[PDB]
């Protein structure tokens, strides 16, 4: 029983693991767009006054 | 809808989809609720052009969610529900009995 | 319906023990278990009644639970016509759409019986601004045998079921130096279902909705028990009494 | 498809199990050889055998 | 008379192990779509970010 | 009857659910290349601008 | 919803864990082989089975 | 067709309805072994038996 | 849930064990005849009647 209420949250998973992977996966996605989105704007503020 | 009005309008009609797909992963979800019923989803739409005739109005939009159904249905049944526990209980007591003296 | 659903084999349960009492003329075990049993099939009866009279309760419920579903839509729909108009015409592009999910509602119509409305030609342009949108030419309703129903609004129908007896009842009232009641031929695919079944006309001389084919099923229904009623009181009629003193009936000079 | 039915198939398989022990109290009658067993089966044959 | 409540005292706590089986049937099948149907929203929340 | 009366009108089943959400995976990844080729429109306008 | 789709990829493991504790839930009944083994199960059985 | 295309869908789920109901209904005889099991299913061949 | 994950088949194969030599145990008691085997098994039974 002690065992159980441990096992009952303690560590690891599967679809807890996987979700998280997966999360940040589309997490560190999202932000690698928008920052070369924020890069493209380097250039047109350069361009401003280039 | 204008360029940026195209541009959410699209947008939302994908939101819209997301939130059909929340409603049916949950109700995917309650598939074992046995105790829930059929909310579902409605949708409307925002903006205006002009040449006579109508009212005039487009765009994408969502509506609320709503469910409705024979509610006395389940009154009909649990009144049924009711005498079954009269019953099954009244039955079980006469087996008891039976065996006391068998 | 199958074998041994209680009545059909309550009845040879009924006999089953007349064999063994013919058997055993003196066995009144058999006399308290029959009598039970029999007792027991006299509640089927009962409950059989109960079964089918709170159905057709609950159906003719349904009237007020329908009429009362359906009015506010009637009123709903008429309002969305509102929504349509104003003191000058308007641009092509939307009610178009509109109209279509109110038009369903009118097929809501159809599902439960049917109504229409006239279309025919307008104009849509200003130039002076001196103008309109407008209902009637596009939409003024008619219904079951009647025909006056507003571009824009739900009129004065009702249902209710009196004080003191207290049974339904229904009326309708208008201004043209006339004044007349709702009940038209009224009829549908659900409105007509529920008048058809439930019981039509009313005498409140028989306290009947008189005809009914829910109704008339009870009546038959009754028509069996009375029946029986008479048969088996013949028979046991013919058993032996020291005292016979009647019932007690109206009008017996 | 959440009022009348996926419930009756579950239903089957208890139904099945009704069936199951019925069919055992009839084999018990047929081990026995004896019509019934217990008070409730048949008054006439209790009041009979009585 | 001990045998009549052995069997009536199993009875009360009895488990149907078909029955049983077959409603983890029903959880274990409706269970497996679920998290396909948790896949499935997975991907498509990633495909999206083209 | 009404042990039936809780799986074919309202209260849960799956058949009805796991076919909706095709559609919306349908309408879904309509609607993402919908928005993708918006992006081409906002260049072209750029383009013009320039 | 916005954020919910932060919490809807644990939902999906929520929801996923209600299975995961049924099956195991029922294992220890077929383990068990028993109707019910906790006394919260269902205590008017359990009391009566006392 | 243009606007069947997204009603389509549903009559393939309406396809798949009947199906369902189909092989539910074939179960009938299934469970029971006998050509019909309902009053509504054919009145006479009750009406006739009884 | 998680680490239960890591033992809950670990604890099943325990679970296995323990009705494994039960029942060969009884295999056993069988395979002697006998409704004990050995004096820890019911002292007073395997003494008295020694």
């Amino acid at each position: 029983s002690v065992y159980s209420e441990y096992q009952s949250k303690s560590g690891v998973n599967t679809n807890e693991e996987l979700a998280a992977l997966i999360q940040y996966q589309s997490s560190y996605g999202a932000a690698a767009k928008i920052v070369s989105t924020v890069d493209q704007m380097l250039d047109t503020l350069l361009g401003l006054k280039s | 809808m204008g360029i940026f009005g195209t541009l959410y309008t699209g947008v939302t009609g994908l939101k819209a989809s997301e939130v059909q797909i929340a409603t049916t992963g949950n109700n995917i979800s309650n598939a074992n609720a046995t105790f829930y019923t059929r909310q579902r989803v409605v949708q409307t739409t925002n903006g205006y052009i002009t040449t006579g005739g109508v009212q005039v109005g487009t765009g994408t939009a969502v509506e609320s969610i709503v469910r409705l159904h024979d509610e006395y249905s389940y009154y009909k049944l649990k009144g049924a529900s009711n005498q079954l526990e009269y019953t099954k209980y009244m039955a079980s007591t006469l087996q008891e009995i039976a065996q006391r003296f068998p | 319906d199958l074998q041994n659903t209680g009545i059909l084999q309550d009845l040879e349960n009924y006999n089953k023990a007349w064999n063994d009492f013919a058997s055993n003329p003196n066995e009144n075990a058999t006399k308290i278990a029959l009598v039970k049993a029999s007792q027991t099939l006299t509640e089927s009866v009962n409950n059989t009644f109960a079964t089918l009279d709170k159905i057709q309760k609950k159906v003719n419920d349904d009237i007020k639970n329908t009429v009362d579903e359906i009015n506010k839509i009637g009123e709903e729909i008429a309002t969305i016509n509102k929504q349509i108009y104003g003191q000058e015409a308007l641009p092509t592009e939307h009610a178009n759409e509109l109209r279509d999910r109110r038009d369903e509602l009118e097929l809501t119509l159809s599902k439960l019986v049917s109504a229409v409305a006239s279309k025919n030609e307008i104009n849509q342009d200003n130039r002076l601004d001196t103008t309109i949108t407008d209902p009637g030419h596009q939409y003024n309703l008619s219904i079951e045998g009647f025909s006056i129903v507003d571009g824009i609004n739900f009129h004065p129908l009702k249902l209710d079921y009196d004080d003191k007896n207290k049974s339904y009842s229904i009326y309708y009232e208008t201004p043209d130096e006339k004044v007349r009641d709702l009940t038209a031929k009224i009829s549908g695919g659900q409105l007509g279902a529920q008048l058809d079944l439930r019981g039509r006309n009313y005498s409140k001389s028989e306290g009947k909705y008189e005809d009914g084919i829910i109704q008339g099923y009870m009546d038959s229904l009754d028509t069996f028990a009375k029946t029986m009623i008479n048969e088996t009181n013949n028979l046991y009629a013919s058993s032996a009494k020291s005292s016979v003193t009647s019932d007690y009936l109206s009008g017996l000079k | 498809m959440r009022i009348t039915n996926k419930l009756n198939f579950t239903n089957s398989v208890n139904n099945s199990m009704g069936g199951q022990s019925a069919l055992y109290q009839i084999s018990q009658q047929l081990a026995s050889g004896l019509k019934i067993q217990n008070s409730y089966e048949d008054a006439s044959t209790y009041i009979d055998n009585t | 008379l001990s045998v009549n409540v052995q069997s009536i005292k199993s009875n009360v706590i009895d488990v149907d192990y078909g029955e049983a089986m077959m409603n983890l049937m029903q959880v274990q099948l409706a269970y497996q779509a679920s998290l396909k149907a948790s896949t499935t929203i997975s991907q498509l929340s990633l495909l999206n970010y083209m």
